[PDB]
């Protein structure tokens, strides 16, 4: 068939009519972002020629293309640490979450870390590691930040801006209450305050629906 | 059959008519000794940068 | 025959290591763009459309993944939305009284102010309006009383 | 470790930020003697965080900053007729 | 090294240059790198097929340096297009992106010429000799609930004030500061206060 772009939609459009939003749905969407690969290493001796002496002494009239081979490769495999650093070590202090976890109705209990420990990991980051899966002179080379080091910076990322709100990425965190972090945040869309406190239940009950959703969603779709 | 490494005493159950077991790559990682009858794993002889 | 062996194989791993050098730089530009998103998205609140979830972006949680980096973006969507009858401003003893910060909404019969991303009407006063110019100039003039706070007082 | 095997520094429980990375979470330093550690993140810091309090800031400090990027690079030109035959 | 990674970018140059000037004088596989030697001591039916590796050899080498050229090219030209964004939004403008022009809040930049590159002075307002204070989402007075219109309600140990939000100012409530929504009963850290009518 002749593929549909959508559904046709004349928009009731009028010299003086307007719509306005009576409500709100409070959506929360994941995206994800490679941030680094495989950092490999070849041994281009041992790969073009393995233990010969023969062909070692061949290989030699062809140049430094072994010396330039391995000096791109390292290049990548040091980009690779270099990206890590750059994505999760934007904090400074590795902020913590108190033990009192009263964020005005706010459940944080998926992304925030476990003691169970799958690693320091949250709920959603071991449905994420799950979800997704030497010879000749290849190598892979271990990155310089572990998995829980990783998950450490993301906590600390996590802490900071649930108790800080945006203070931390500029100076000094500053501890905000959470409902009024989220008043300040409705101010920055044009929506004055008030609306959040009046409706501080239903902005929560769609906010901690709309998490449990991703775990949903992690879990069933491959 | 002309190769280097390691020779582990291997679980592998090789079935009476193989004489030797491949991986995925087409590499010799397993033999079963002529004499004797066995099957033997073959790793890579130790090797890294510096 | 080893320097036909040399040749393919230098050619192999010339091929491979041109890809990895491509595919780097790929996710290089995909590793900056993920900086740029925490940095925007986790670290502060961003006015850029589409660039935090879709919706008007509230803030976002980052989530660690094998090899990336996943954004739980909280976004704002609006809509139960309804219809309403409007006006550029407002005529009041020939004055003008535009919106301090909403929109003027009419009903059948009343007229409101109210914020344009959410409907909650309040009257129209002073306080929420400023005066400028007569009613002659703006095409979609509406009469209407504006509302003194300080007279009732008085 | 999990780099490999290192000879000739002294691993030790306490933990720096990286100085020489060896990998996994391993780097290395110079006190005397070179010793390998488990590099540290940073210094933990529980925001002193309660549902009525906050914190605002009563000064400022006016900060300058350097950042350098690379706009072009040298404009080479190569007669191959040149360099492969002379 | 503070300028380290414009080094870096002269450096990766001359290296690989320093390279293709170096793989001419490797044989490639022929009797010699230098090519007049080649003609000089044979006959020109082997000479020409001597000369073909030496061709070969160069050919590769020069293909590998301009791959190289246009990958590293394409770093420069992804580096020079953000340096025009930050020039476009740090230099001619004021940017509310968290940390495109440095760390805090962003006051303006000034560009200087580096010599393969540009520098970035980026001020910054960076807040921070911080304090402690007892807050409410709202005040009420008269049942009324009311919000601060542009900063934040914070309390002494006994008086409440709204101080702008990045800064600490106290100035005492007022109608003028507030703004009346609802009554009482909804918010949930709502504090009893008077707001002075001025
Ligand atoms: C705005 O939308 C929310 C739904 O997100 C409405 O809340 C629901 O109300 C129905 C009945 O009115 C209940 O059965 C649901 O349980 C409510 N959902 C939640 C998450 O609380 C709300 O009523 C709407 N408000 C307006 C003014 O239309
Ligand atoms: C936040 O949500 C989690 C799960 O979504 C809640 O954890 C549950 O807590 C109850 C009792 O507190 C336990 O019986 C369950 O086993 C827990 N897990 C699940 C999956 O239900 C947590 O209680 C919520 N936080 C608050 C404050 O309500
Ligand atoms: C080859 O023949 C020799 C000599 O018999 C075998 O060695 C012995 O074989 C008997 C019978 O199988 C065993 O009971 C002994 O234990 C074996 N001795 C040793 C030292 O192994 C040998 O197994 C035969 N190899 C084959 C058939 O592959
Ligand atoms: C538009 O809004 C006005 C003001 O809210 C409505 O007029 C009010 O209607 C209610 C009906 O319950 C009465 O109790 C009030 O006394 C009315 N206020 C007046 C007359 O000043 C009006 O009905 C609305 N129009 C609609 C909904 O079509
Ligand atoms: C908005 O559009 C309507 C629709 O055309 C305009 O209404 C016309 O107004 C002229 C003169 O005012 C009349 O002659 C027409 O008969 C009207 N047409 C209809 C369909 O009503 C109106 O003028 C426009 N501008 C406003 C409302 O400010
Ligand atoms: C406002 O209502 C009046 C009549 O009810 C109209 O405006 C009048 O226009 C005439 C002709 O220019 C003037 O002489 C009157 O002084 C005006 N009266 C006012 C401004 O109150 C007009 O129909 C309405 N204005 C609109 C719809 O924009
Ligand atoms: C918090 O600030 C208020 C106002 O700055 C302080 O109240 C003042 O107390 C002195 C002591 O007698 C009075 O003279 C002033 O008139 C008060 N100011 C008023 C009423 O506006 C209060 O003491 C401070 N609390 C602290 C520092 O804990
Ligand atoms: C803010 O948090 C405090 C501490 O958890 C809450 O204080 C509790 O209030 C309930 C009922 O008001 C009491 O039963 C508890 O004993 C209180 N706990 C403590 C430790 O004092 C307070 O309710 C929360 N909300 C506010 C202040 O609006
Ligand atoms: C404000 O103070 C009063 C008492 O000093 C309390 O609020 C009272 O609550 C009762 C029961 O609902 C009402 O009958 C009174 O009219 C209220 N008085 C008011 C609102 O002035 C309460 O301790 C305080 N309110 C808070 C902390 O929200
Ligand atoms: C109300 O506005 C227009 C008025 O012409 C109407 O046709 C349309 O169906 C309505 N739109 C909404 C958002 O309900
Ligand atoms: C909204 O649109 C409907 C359908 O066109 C119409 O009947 C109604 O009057 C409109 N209301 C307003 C105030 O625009
Ligand atoms: C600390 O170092 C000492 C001596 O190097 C060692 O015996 C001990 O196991 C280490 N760890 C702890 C927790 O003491
Ligand atoms: C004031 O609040 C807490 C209360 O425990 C205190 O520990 C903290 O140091 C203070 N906050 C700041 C950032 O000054
Ligand atoms: C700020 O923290 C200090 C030290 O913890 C505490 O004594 C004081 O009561 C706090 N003040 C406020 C108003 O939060």
């Amino acid at each position: 068939y002749t593929m549909s772009l959508g559904a046709e939609n004349s928009v009731a459009y009028s010299n003086n009519s307007i719509a306005i939003p009576t409500n709100f749905t409070i959506s929360v969407t994941t995206e994800i972002l490679p941030v680094s690969m495989t950092k490999t290493s070849v041994d281009c001796t041992m790969y073009i020629c393995g233990d010969s002496t023969e062909c070692s002494n061949l290989l030699l009239q062809y140049g430094s293309f072994c010396t330039q081979l391995n000096r791109a490769l390292t290049g990548i495999a040091v980009e690779q640490d270099k990206n890590t650093q750059e994505v999760f070590a934007q904090v400074k202090q590795i902020y913590k979450t108190p033990p009192i976890k009263d964020f005005g109705g706010f459940n944080f209990s998926q992304i925030l870390p476990d003691p169970s420990k799958p690693s320091k990991r949250s709920f959603i980051e071991d449905l994420l590691f799950n979800k997704v899966t030497k010879f000749n002179g290849l190598t892979v080379l271990p990155p310089l930040l572990t998995d829980e080091m990783i998950a450490q910076y993301t906590s600390a990322l996590l802490a900071g801006t649930i108790t800080s709100g945006w203070t931390f990425g500029a100076g000094a965190a500053l501890q905000i209450p959470f409902a009024m972090q989220m008043a300040y945040r409705f101010n920055g869309i044009g929506v004055t305050q008030n609306v959040l406190y009046e409706n501080q239940k239903l902005i929560a009950n769609q906010f901690n629906s709309a998490i449990g959703k991703i775990q949903d969603s992690l879990s069933s779709t491959a | 059959l002309t190769g280097t490494g390691v020779l582990t005493e291997s679980n592998k159950k090789f079935l009476p008519f193989q004489q030797f077991g491949r991986d995925i790559a087409d590499t010799t990682d397993a033999v079963r000794d002529p004499q004797t009858l066995e099957i033997l794993d073959i790793t890579p002889c130790s090797f890294g940068g510096v | 025959q080893i320097d036909r062996l040399i040749t393919g194989r230098l050619q192999s791993l010339q091929t491979y290591v041109t890809q990895q050098l491509i595919r780097a730089a790929e996710i290089r530009a995909s590793a900056n763009l993920a900086a740029t998103k925490m940095s925007e998205c986790v670290l502060g609140q961003s006015k850029r459309v589409d660039f935090c979830g879709k919706g008007y972006h509230l803030m976002s949680f980052p989530q660690s993944a094998p090899h990336g980096v996943v954004f739980l973006h909280v976004t704002y969507v609006p809509a139960q939305e309804k219809n309403f009858t409007t006006a550029p401003a407002i005529c009041h003893d020939g004055k003008a009284h535009f919106p301090r910060e909403g929109v003027f909404v009419s009903n059948g019969t009343h007229w409101f102010v109210t914020q344009r991303n959410f409907y909650e009407p309040q009257i129209i006063t002073t306080d929420n309006t400023f005066v400028s110019g007569n009613c002659d100039v703006v095409i979609g003039i509406v009469n209407n009383t504006v509302y003194d706070p300080l007279q009732p007082e008085l | 470790t999990r780099a490999g095997c290192l000879i000739g520094a002294e691993h030790v429980n306490n933990s720096y930020e990286c100085d020489i990375p060896i990998g996994a979470g391993i780097c290395a330093s110079y006190q005397q003697s070179i010793i390998a550690y488990t590099m540290s993140l940073g210094a933990e810091n529980s925001v002193a965080y309660s549902n009525n309090s906050i914190a605002i800031p009563t000064n400022f400090t006016i900060s300058v900053t350097t950042e350098i990027l690379p706009v072009s690079m040298t404009k080479t030109s190569v007669d191959c007729t040149m360099y492969i035959c002379g | 090294s503070a300028l380290g990674k414009l080094q870096d970018v002269v450096n990766q140059n001359a290296q690989a240059l320093n390279t293709l000037v170096k793989q001419l004088s490797s044989n490639f596989g022929a009797i010699s790198s230098v090519l007049n030697d080649i003609l000089s001591r044979l006959d020109p039916p082997e000479a020409e097929v001597q000369i073909d590796r030496l061709i070969t050899g160069r050919l590769q080498s020069l293909q590998t340096y301009v791959t190289q050229q246009l990958i590293r090219a394409a770093e420069i030209r992804a580096s020079a297009n953000l340096a025009a964004t930050k020039m476009s939004e740090c230099v001619l403008g004021q940017s509310k992106r968290v940390d495109f022009c440095g760390k805090g809040y962003h006051l303006m930049s000034f560009p200087q010429s580096a010599p393969h590159g540009v520098v970035f002075l980026h001020v910054t307002y960076v807040p921070a000799q911080e304090k402690n204070f007892t807050t409410a989402p709202a005040i009420c007075h008269d049942g009324k609930a009311h919000f601060p219109r542009e900063g934040v309600f914070v309390s002494n140990g006994t008086h409440w004030f709204v101080t702008q939000r990045n800064f600490y100012e106290p100035q005492i409530i007022t109608t003028d500061n507030t703004f009346v929504s609802g009554n009482c009963d909804v918010v949930i850290g709502i504090v009893n206060n008077t707001v002075y009518d001025p």
